[PDB]
């Protein structure tokens, strides 16, 4: 939970924080390697990833 | 990882002041003013690159603060010197806003985020400090010929309002100096140099010849004039 609070905070600022979903022309939404968590780890790193775009830009 | 980001707050802002830090060590390899900043590797690869792109702005006050002082040690009169007291009192301005937050470090919350906020306009006021910094190393005018440099700096640095309004002021307080040993020279003849700030040099002989060393702020008409 509070670590994928600080973990967007790192890509707001700038360049990936606590994982590296670096691949800027390849994007993944981030790296988070995991399946037994929830499906909804997979959307909210959707929102995460229309701003690090429009921030390295 | 928020422990982390908020000591790598806190040496940053070492290094945003001019000393060097714990964990960002600061080694000059080049003679130019801008010495180097490296970052050691973290627990997250992350923020150490989000860290190395706000090194670039020490970079910049490394660069303009070093010329000021270097300009007023190795003492002159000149318009030069006069240049970079224009550059000292904006570094009040500068180190003030640095201590403000603080006190909001000792309520310690602070982010890589708030913080690179008012780093963005503050790398602004200290690329254009080092940019003017950087061609006066490659330049070594003075007197009129640096006149005529910041006159050339007010054409240029227009549509970006307030980096108008320090090269104006710069212009403005490099012209004071000048014009005052003008006007000390208009109303006895007055003509003096302590590294020959104004042109015209004394000579029966009638030899004031203006120079083509230095020209005001305007062309050679008024210099004739």
């Amino acid at each position: 939970e509070t670590s994928l609070v600080r973990d967007l905070l790192y890509v707001f600022q700038g360049i990936d924080g606590k994982f590296v979903k670096m691949c800027n022309s390849e994007n993944c939404y981030k790296v988070d390697g995991k399946v037994a968590v929830s499906k909804s780890l997979k959307d909210i790193t959707s929102k995460l990833s229309e701003l690090g775009w429009l921030h390295n830009k | 990882l928020p422990s982390q980001e908020t000591c790598l707050v806190e040496d940053l802002l070492y290094i945003l002041i001019g000393v060097d830090g714990r964990y960002i060590s600061v080694q000059p390899l080049v003679g130019r003013q801008s010495r180097s900043f490296s970052v050691e590797q973290n627990l997250d690869s992350s923020v150490k690159e989000l860290v190395n792109r706000i090194l670039p702005v020490a970079t910049n006050y490394s660069t303009v603060t070093r010329f000021v002082e270097e300009n007023s040690s190795f003492e002159y009169g000149q318009v030069n010197h006069a240049l970079g007291a224009a550059m000292r009192t904006l570094g009040k301005e500068y180190m003030i806003l640095i201590s403000q937050l603080e006190h909001l470090q000792r309520q310690g919350l602070l982010s890589l985020q708030k913080l690179w906020f008012y780093i963005q306009p503050t790398l602004r006021t200290m690329e254009v400090l080092a940019s003017i910094a950087t061609s006066l190393n490659k330049g070594e005018c003075f007197g009129g010929a640096t006149l005529s440099l910041l006159h050339d700096r007010t054409f240029g640095y227009t549509g970006d309002s307030q980096a108008q309004e320090l090269c104006l002021y710069l212009t403005k307080a490099a012209s004071a100096p000048y014009f005052d040993i003008l006007e000390r020279w208009i109303y006895r003849g007055i003509i003096n140099d302590p590294y020959s700030e104004f042109m015209v040099e004394e000579h029966w002989d009638q030899r004031y010849t203006i120079v083509q060393q230095q020209i005001p702020s305007f062309l050679q008409k008024v210099a004739d004039k």
